[PDB]
């Protein structure tokens, strides 16, 4: 609605939301960005 | 219930542990292997039931550490290859962090020996250098070592280390309670 | 007969007692207790009456206490997290985790302590708030219809100003009655003296017991060590909590490098080289960190001065300050780090460096915002002088100073963890240079780094709690962020060092900086409440011309004259020297006998 | 080469210095010290000029400080009469006698402080005083024509008046010119304020030196002692300096004794008696004791308020209060010690009860002087308001009690050790019981009572030195003739003792009384000079309406107003109790690691 | 001018006497025996000066003392039964108040052995002991004394008190300075 | 002359001119009251 009086709260709302989704998304897998010295040795090797 | 009310209550004068840590430890105990382990064991069943040493040296906590199984006869009954419940749960309360300084290094001389004469000799120390470093160092490099460890934490002269010369050597490390720690 | 009794009932006691602390069998561990027991049941009927109840008094209080501690472990969480850390990483990593927990209970105790006096019966009482009371707090409780138009323009609400300018969460929010109400009779701005003063009592307490816990009753021997390298690097060579494959090879190689490293150098001991090169190098980069220290304390200056405005003349520019700091408290560091590589020496003698050029980074930005927060706070009120209420402003500034830290150090974590991460795994085939062979690489848990934001977070709440009751409540929900955030991102980006370091190997050594910036943050609520003069428009204490006049007004109204004049002499500056001088004397005292046991020690450990 | 000279010079002064200290005969010490003088003279055609420089410098202080202590030991006093006291009683008797000359020593060094700066400017002075200094000095440096006639009564020169309250030795004769004249402008308010500061530093500086000598360069290895009872009974069991055959038979007689009831306290190891009549004569003893210690406190109250008067309305009354307190604490110790019949056990803790006793009634006696004093004054000065000099009255006051002090010592050696010794000489034969074989018996040295009344009086010259310039002028004369008295009653009249034991067998224990009373004693003298203002009409303080006005008016002269602004706020007290706390805070460490250290130390001895 | 500037200096650099010290030791040494003591004695005429042990323990200062003679044996030259002024300075030198802790020590333990074997016998000890009391202790009661001396300052269990044991244990005594110490 | 003027300083001159007669004749000779204890048992036994 208003520009300085509402939009603020429609962009937090919609934040709040996504990262609520991120976080619940982020806490049922187990992601390990990060290799192990073997296939970094592998990799240099080929 | 799995465990009556005399039993916790024995449980707790003996070990460090609550009621809420038997019971994850009993639940760790069955996963370990479900047909082994009956669910009901009041009365004197724990002291009866037994696993095999590598089924016990199969779990996460002792899979890498290269003296699981000097931590395995140390802390078992005289049954050899066998682990109960009742060597499984004193275990598991010498390596928490609850334990006193003065048992943490009683079970670590015991098990950093291997013969089993209460000394610390040549070749036990070559043992535990060539067990810790996974023969990653030359013979001359690990004579060495064993040469000051000797010679630096000896009264003596008996080329081999007491309990008493190994606790008053590594009971002023700062390091050793946060090291010789096992979390469960 | 007597005498007998009692030694045997001790020694049931004593073997009783040390029954858990035995390094026995369990079997034997049960033959001992049922051998106990029947013996106790034996002795039974061999003393009298008074005998049998304080047993009976002994025995109720060994069961409570026990029943108290399995009540107790059932409320202790993130244990499967830190146990998770603990083996992924190892007992260093993991000693962080552990340290934060501990500082959140600390904060929860202090939340409880502020809240069951201060925020609740003065929120009871504006509930039941009659005419005459609302009459009163109206000025201080209720937005005005001018402002509360702009209660909310995502600059209002980020500054705190607007709804939560007058919510219980400032000191401005509390009302002047001497009692909150009848039938209670609650005196407000006495709680509220004595929860402030009494909040700082328990953080002193708190710290010296856990620190008396973690040496006194655990290190005590570990006084007086010296040598021991074979031994302690091989004895205590292994961490017993690693539990990963990766991180068992990393920890064997680090072993071995440990153990060639110290036999080269017990081996050579030549030390003969000097270049005057690695010396220009050290000196240029000791100048550098004070030339940038001295940038530091002129930026806050600067920032500080700039907001120089009350009115709502312009807010993006007001809100500098919080986040200049907050800039140089993260970026700082690293830079650090930086100028750490031309000062090549001793990792464990870099780190030593590094942190205590953090330490006097962090205390001099500590000072200067005191300072400069304190000289603009005067110079406005003078200014103006109804009158603005200073507290509230304060309490401001530091509640949006950690803030801005939240979001700083949740900006670091994204950028310096993931996004880094994410660039060395998928764009080190095609860069210019091997980023993950070289020293880009993925990234290590700083403990020491982290630990420090940690103490400085709590300094900040240690310092505003006074002029903001309600922000160890708020630290609550920070700190729980902080964990939840730090662990995913230890889990998930960052990989084990291949060699960590402690700066100086002791328990009590971040508890030890922890009471040191209590003590530092301390010095200036004492300044402000021996000195300063409460606002005469917000408050609890607008009616008296100091902050202590709500206890000597008191103690004054329960002791006489004569001897109120006579125990005011004390305090003369005559006589208090002499105590300061007195403590120096028997700090001496002390210091010679220490010196003294050490060189007894030395010569008896020499000679034999 | 450079490295090789360096090791042998070092090697070389190493030797040169540790030839005294070593075990060795004259003639290898000789042979030593030869070998090193041709080695060093072949090495100095080794090194440059600086190396030659260096030794030449050197050489030259080691010679100028061998040629100052060759002076210095030819003014060393009463070296014979120590000897001889040493070699007929003992070496733990004549620890009072070295003590004592210390003390003068001490003392003569504060005289030389406060007679070159204060005393000699002033007389030179008023010796070339010209018109307009002896016009302002006049009302202060002449006695009035009116009292000039009774300027000699018994008692106006008896209580300090007359020509003696208008001599240097008082407070009040000093002038208020802040120049004393042209060419030297020497300010003598400020030497006076910076001679009573210098006075006491120098005394805190010289007992801490003693005792950093005795105890950190010579017995820092006697911490951390146990058990050894028959290895320091035999080994350390004959004094070496004992030189007579009555003495040495009692030496061997004592060591016998000590030997067989160690032995027998060691075999039976048996404790078991319990007896109403001991128990109640034990606490009436204690209850009489606190009952005699009010009644001193009342006595010395009285005695102090009978003395309202400040005109000449009578003398034989107002002299009450040195010849009531000097009793007190020349007659209360004896009293003591026949209460200590009454507690019978152990003689090293009735010993340490006894000066236990002593110290606390000294101090209470101290203390309620002090106050009572200070209500006088304060209550003479408001009624009188030219106006009166309290400060030349204190000092007054302190100077007769210090006379009085010495005159009853006199009377108690006279009393005691002289004239009993000849009853005991002379009527043992037809006495009604055995005098000689009794309690009366001939008399001992007590060590620990001199030393105490020594300590007393010395707190008593530092407490009054303020407002009486020339008190350690005249405590050097009472100091000499206290030597010279109580040397010669110990040679005439004394006996040595069968069996002296010490109250806690340290060096530094009467040292550390001495700080103690040093301490207590320059808190009233901060108070004075912190809160108090100096009369009107008397002494180089007049013109200021505080006593370190002197001083901050001239800090001020040379540093800006807001620099001086900004640190008169550390002064606050909300700063002063944090830096309290903190030093408490230091002192539980340090005496935390005492502990750990003890505990460490006990544990490895029960271990090895 | 009885000693040089050069005598004087060596003195004081061996010694902790100054001039005036070295003057009244002369003084006293002259009194002790005039005809044997010559008057001019510079060059090497002390070390050839000598008197006799009975002489120098006629002495007020070591004429009550049980172990004169040890003293004068210890502190002696390799001439027996011969006192010269270099050992009579050696050993009024020892005794001073300015003497160290170290070198009382080890004067104090070569005194109280006997045979001179560097060890504090059963028999050294017991003779000590009938010294020292004067053959006023039965001799049970002395026997006893010996055995909690060696049980009590023993940690080779060699039955024997070496130097190094002396020292660390009567060193923390406060009286051993305070009595082992002659003024002259 | 004077009683209460001039009489005290006659009998402190005489007093002073007594104790240092005796001071004098007391540093040259070296009294010991006391009798030492054989003598006690001497006249003990007899
Ligand atoms: C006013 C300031 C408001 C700021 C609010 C921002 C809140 C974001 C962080 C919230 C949080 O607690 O995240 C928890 C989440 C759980 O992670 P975890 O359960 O440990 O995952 C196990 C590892 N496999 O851990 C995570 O961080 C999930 C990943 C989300 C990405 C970072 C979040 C910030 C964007
Ligand atoms: C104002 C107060 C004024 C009081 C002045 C009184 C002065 C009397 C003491 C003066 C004095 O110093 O006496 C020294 C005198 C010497 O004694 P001494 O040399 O040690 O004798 C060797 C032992 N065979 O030692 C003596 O005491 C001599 C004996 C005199 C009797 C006691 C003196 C008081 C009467
Ligand atoms: C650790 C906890 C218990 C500390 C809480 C602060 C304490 C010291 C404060 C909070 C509430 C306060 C009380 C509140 C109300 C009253 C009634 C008034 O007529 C006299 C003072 C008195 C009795 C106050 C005394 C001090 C007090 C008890
Ligand atoms: C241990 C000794 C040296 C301490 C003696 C006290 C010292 C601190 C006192 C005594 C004499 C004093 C000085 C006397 C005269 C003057 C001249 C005046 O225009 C400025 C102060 C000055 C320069 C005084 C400074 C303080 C002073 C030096
Ligand atoms: C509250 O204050 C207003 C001020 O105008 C007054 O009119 C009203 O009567 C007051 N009511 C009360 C006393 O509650
Ligand atoms: C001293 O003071 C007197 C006071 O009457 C005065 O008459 C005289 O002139 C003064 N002389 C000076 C200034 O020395
Ligand atoms: C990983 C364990 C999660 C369960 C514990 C959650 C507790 C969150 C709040 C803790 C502070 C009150
Ligand atoms: C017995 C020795 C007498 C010689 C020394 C007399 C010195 C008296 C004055 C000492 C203080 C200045
Ligand atoms: C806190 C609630 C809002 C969180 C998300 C804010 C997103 C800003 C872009
Ligand atoms: C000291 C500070 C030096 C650098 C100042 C920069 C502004
Ligand atoms: C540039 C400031 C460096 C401060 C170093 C503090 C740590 C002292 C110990 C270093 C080794
Ligand atoms: C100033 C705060 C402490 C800094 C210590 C540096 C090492
Ligand atoms: C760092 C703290 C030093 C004291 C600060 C006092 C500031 C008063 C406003
Ligand atoms: C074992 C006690 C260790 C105490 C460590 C205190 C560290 C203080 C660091 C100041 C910066
Ligand atoms: C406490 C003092 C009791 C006795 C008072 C006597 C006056
Ligand atoms: C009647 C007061 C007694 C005071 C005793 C102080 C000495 C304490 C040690 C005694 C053993
Ligand atoms: C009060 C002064 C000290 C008294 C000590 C008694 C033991
Ligand atoms: C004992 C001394 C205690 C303090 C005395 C202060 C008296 C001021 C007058
Ligand atoms: C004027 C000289 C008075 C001397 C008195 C000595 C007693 C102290
Ligand atoms: C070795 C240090 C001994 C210190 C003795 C201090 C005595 C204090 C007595 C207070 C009364
Ligand atoms: C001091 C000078 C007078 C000493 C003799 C006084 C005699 C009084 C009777
Ligand atoms: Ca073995
Ligand atoms: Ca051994
Ligand atoms: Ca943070
Ligand atoms: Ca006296
Ligand atoms: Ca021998
Ligand atoms: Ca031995």
């Amino acid at each position: 609605v208003a520009p300085g009086l509402r939009l603020w709260m429609l962009i937090a709302l919609v934040g709040g939301v996504l990262l609520i989704m991120i976080v619940i998304v982020c806490c049922f897998m187990r992601i390990r960005i990060p290799r192990t010295k073997r296939q970094i040795d592998l990799i240099a090797a080929k | 219930g799995v465990f009556t009310r005399e039993q916790l209550d024995e449980y707790q004068d003996c070990t460090f542990f609550t009621r809420k840590d038997i019971i994850r430890l009993y639940k760790r105990f069955y996963a370990l292997n479900p047909h082994k382990v009956p669910t009901n064991m009041q009365g004197n069943r724990p002291a009866i039931t037994t696993l095999t040493f590598e089924e016990v040296e199969k779990m996460p906590e002792l899979k890498e550490n290269p003296f699981k199984r000097r931590i395995c006869e140390v802390f078992s009954e005289d049954g050899r290859g066998n682990l109960s419940f009742d060597d499984f749960l004193d275990m598991f309360s010498v390596f928490s962090e609850m334990a006193p300084l003065q048992l943490k290094l009683k079970y670590a001389f015991r098990i950093y020996d291997y013969d089993g004469d209460e000394l610390l000799g040549h070749d036990d120390l070559s043992k535990m250098i060539r067990s810790l470093t996974r023969d990653e160092l030359s013979d001359v490099e690990v004579e060495f070592i064993i040469e000051r460890i000797i010679e630096e934490a000896d009264l003596d002269g008996d080329s081999s280390i007491n309990f008493a010369e190994f606790e008053h050597v590594v009971s002023r490390s700062p390091d050793f309670i946060r090291t010789f720690h096992i979390r469960i | 007969t007597r005498q007998a009794l009692l030694e045997r009932i001790r020694q049931k006691k004593e073997v009783i007692g040390k029954l858990r602390c035995q390094a026995w069998s369990m079997t034997r561990k049960r033959r001992t207790l049922k051998l106990a027991q029947k013996y106790l049941e034996q002795h039974e009927s061999k003393v009298s009456r008074s005998h049998l109840y304080m047993e009976e008094m002994r025995k109720r209080a060994r069961l409570m206490k026990r029943s108290f501690s399995n009540f107790k472990t059932y409320l202790i969480p993130w244990e499967s997290k830190i146990k998770r850390i603990e083996s992924h990483f190892g007992s260093v990593v993991s000693s962080y985790f552990t340290f934060l927990r501990w500082i959140v209970f600390v904060n929860i105790m202090i939340t409880l302590i502020a809240l069951v006096f201060v925020v609740l019966p003065e929120t009871l009482a504006d509930s039941v708030a009659n005419e005459g009371r609302f009459n009163r707090t109206k000025t201080r409780k209720q937005i005005p219809a001018n402002e509360r138009v702009h209660a909310d323009e995502l600059a209002v609400v980020w500054h705190y100003d607007g709804y939560l300018r007058y919510s219980p969460l400032f000191y401005g929010y509390y009302s002047d009655d001497p009692f909150l109400g009848n039938k209670i009779k609650y005196a407000l701005p006495l709680a509220y003296f004595m929860v402030t003063l009494t909040i700082f009592a328990y953080s002193f307490f708190a710290i010296l017991r856990k620190m008396a816990a973690n040496a006194r009753m655990s290190k005590l021997s570990g006084s007086k060590a010296e040598q021991y390298i074979f031994n302690w690097k091989l004895f205590t060579g292994w961490d017993y909590t690693i539990g990963n494959s990766e991180t068992a090879s990393n920890t064997v190689m680090a072993v071995v490098i440990k153990l060639r490293e110290s036999i080269a150098d017990i081996k050579k001991d030549a030390h003969g080289k000097f270049r005057l090169l690695q010396f220009s190098l050290r000196v240029f980069a000791n100048i550098i960190i004070c030339a940038m220290l001295g940038f530091s304390i002129y930026c806050i200056i600067f920032a500080v001065q700039k907001s120089q405005v009350q009115d709502d003349g312009n807010l993006f520019t007001k809100n500098q300050v919080p986040s200049v700091v907050s800039t140089i408290t993260h970026v700082f560091p690293m830079i650090f780090d930086l100028i750490g590589k031309m000062e090549n020496y001793h990792p464990r003698t870099a780190l030593r460096a590094h942190l205590g050029r953090v330490l006097i980074l962090y205390t001099v930005n500590y000072i200067t915002l005191i300072f400069a927060l304190f000289e603009k706070m005067t110079a406005l009120r003078d200014r103006v002088n109804n009158d603005i209420c200073w507290e509230t402003i304060i309490g401001q500034e530091i509640v949006k100073l950690v803030t801005m830290d939240l979001i700083f150090t949740i900006l670091s974590i994204l950028v310096i963890d993931l996004f880094r991460g994410l660039w060395i795994k998928y764009c080190s085939s095609w860069w210019c240079w091997d980023i993950e062979t070289t020293f880009p690489e993925y990234g290590e848990f700083k403990v020491a780094e982290n630990v420090l934001h940690i103490i400085n977070n709590q300094g900040m709440i240690w310092l505003g709690l006074f002029f903001a009751p309600l922000l160890p409540a708020i630290n609550n929900i920070k700190l729980i962020i902080l964990m939840y955030i730090r662990g995913w991102a230890v889990m998930t980006c960052n990989v084990p060092a291949r060699e960590i370091f402690r700066a100086s190997r002791s328990s009590n050594f971040y508890l030890g900086i922890l009471l040191i910036w209590l003590l530092l943050c301390t010095l200036p609520v004492g300044f402000v409440i021996a000195s300063m003069s409460p606002s005469r428009s917000c408050g609890p204490f607008a009616r008296y011309q100091h902050f202590y006049t709500v206890v000597t007004r008191e103690i004054e109204k329960r002791v006489d004259q004569t001897v109120l004049s006579y125990i005011r002499h004390i305090a003369s500056p005559g006589v208090v020297i002499p105590i300061i001088l007195f403590l120096i004397l028997i700090i001496y005292f002390l210091f010679s006998l220490v010196r003294g046991l050490r060189e007894a020690n030395t010569d008896l450990q020499a000679q034999l």
